[PDB]
């Protein structure tokens, strides 16, 4: 995937490693070798109208 | 899974009415037919 990946402040709990919002999209996601939690913010995207 | 809370009073026995989830200590990885469970008390009765 691709995405902005940020410090996030969620209490992931220490047997946790992916967290999902509403739907099934990972939204964030442990360093497997750091054991950091970041959270995956889409891209900049939107609409354009001319 | 395992959890450990602290009860409020030693009222009659029987189990506290409250919502506590348990959250996973150990997933040991084996295969074994199980049908019967007996506990292991320490005796200490001296």
């Amino acid at each position: 995937g691709t995405g902005v990946l940020t410090e996030s402040n969620k209490k992931f709990l220490p047997f946790q490693q992916f967290g999902r919002d509403i739907a099934d999209t990972t939204d964030a996601v442990r360093d497997p070798q750091t054991l950091e939690i970041l959270d995956i913010t889409p891209c900049s995207f939107g609409g354009v109208s001319v | 899974y395992s959890k450990h809370t602290p009860i409020i009073v030693r009222e009659p026995e029987d189990l506290p009415q409250g919502f506590s989830a348990l959250e996973p200590l150990v997933d040991l990885p084996i295969g074994i037919n199980i049908t019967r469970f007996q506990t292991l008390l320490a005796l200490h009765r001296s």
